[PDB]
């Protein structure tokens, strides 16, 4: 049984400005098997009613999913994506960085 | 101006109780237009693009019947392949299938595909001529012999060269407003000082469609790949895509570095510089 | 449009 660990990118849909309405994305890809847990966090707390794309896959058979929710960036709030998968001993957390 | 139609299917067994989780999605180029999820309440093929909502009740009835039949086939396959591989009834396993057609700028048949994987590894696939099979191991070879005896390739060929192309052309016309529109990348560069000696230049491409793009750096007009980082192209969530490439440079030497952008939506490639 | 049918493996 192959187990491929997810690649993670956390980013905004539109260029970010403090106080301006936007969308936070967590894109997970390159993983196998398909079962995965993805949460979007605001200051360490789970954001509710985050949505996700329908499961699909690339040529190498690895899966990809986009998770997303509306958000308004500010200077003080920290955003993140938390991913768990059979390949991870503990949840992986990737912080949202405006510049990436 | 070449195009593709592709369907993707994932079935995942649930050994403790009931039928596999089945998810099917259809794409034209980089645009998803239909879906089925066995976990959802409708038990219908559902629209995901405005231009497919033009299709009437007969369309939706037919696609629902078909996708349900596809789900049954993969359910059976999960059991068959478990047998071929001598695996226990205890573990969860996965089958994945992709099929579809490419057309050229003339919107006529160019290439067909029909490929199948078990637990994320190549199992069996139609060869490019659509007349013979590539089987990865002796289990897949058992399937190949079966499909050869039943002349499966000929039935698949007929769809790939005919029905697939005919409907791709219909969708392209019906969704002209978006499917035949190219969205050129919106580009910009950012700069970050890491130390007194080192800076990062990041070249952004945003809001582009289709997903295919090339982003490169040059130093004094020569290709530069050392000290660069290129992220995988990612969805914006509105149907368009994003990408960036970055380079680490000596502070003060930013002017030597140019970013180069190639995309179908740009007449000539773009060249960016830090200002 | 999907294929009319798929044969079992």
């Amino acid at each position: 049984m192959i187990q491929r660990t997810p690649k993670i990118q956390v980013y905004s849909r539109h260029p970010a400005e403090n106080g301006k309405s936007n969308f936070l994305n967590c894109y997970v890809s390159g993983f196998h098997p398909s079962d995965i847990e993805v949460d979007l966090l605001k200051n360490g707390e789970r954001i509710e009613k985050v949505e996700h794309s329908d499961l699909s896959f690339s040529k190498d058979w690895s899966f990809y999913l986009l998770y997303y929710t509306e958000f308004t960036p500010t200077e003080k709030d920290e955003y993140a994506c938390r991913v768990n998968h059979v390949t991870l001993s503990q949840p992986k957390i990737v912080k949202w960085d405006r510049d990436m | 101006g070449s195009h593709s139609m592709r369907y993707f299917f994932t079935s995942v067994s649930r050994p403790g109780r009931g039928e596999p989780r089945f998810i099917a999605v259809g794409y034209v180029d980089d645009t998803q237009f239909v879906r089925f999820d066995s976990d959802a309440a409708s038990q219908r093929m559902e629209p995901r693009a405005p231009w497919i909502e033009q299709e009437g009740p007969e369309y939706w009835d037919g696609e629902t019947r078909k996708v349900k039949a596809h789900s049954q086939t993969h359910r059976v396959d999960l059991g068959t392949l478990r047998g071929y591989y001598n695996q226990s009834e205890a573990g969860s396993h996965t089958v994945q299938r992709m099929y579809g057609c490419d057309v050229g700028s003339d919107w006529r048949f160019l290439r067909g595909y029909h490929q199948y994987a078990y637990d994320g590894k190549d199992y069996i696939a139609l060869k490019e001529d659509l007349r013979s099979w590539t089987a990865a191991d002796m289990a897949a070879q058992t399937t190949k012999h079966k499909w050869e005896a039943a002349h499966v390739a000929e039935q698949l060929r007929a769809y790939l060269e005919g029905t697939c192309v005919e409907w791709l052309r219909r969708y392209l016309e019906n969704g002209k407003e978006t499917l035949q529109r190219t969205d050129a990348p919106k580009t910009h560069m950012t700069h970050h000082a890491v130390s007194d000696h080192e800076a990062t230049l990041r070249c952004w491409a945003l809001s582009f469609y289709p997903a295919e793009i090339t982003l490169t750096w040059q130093r004094d007009g020569e290709d530069q790949t050392q000290d660069t980082e290129l992220v995988e192209t990612r969805p914006a969530g509105d149907g368009t895509f994003q990408k960036w490439v970055a380079v680490v440079v000596p502070s003060g030497q930013e002017q030597r570095y140019t970013c180069h952008v190639q995309h179908e939506g740009l007449p000539k490639p773009l060249t960016l510089r830090w200002e | 449009v999907l294929r009319d049918d798929l044969l079992e493996a």
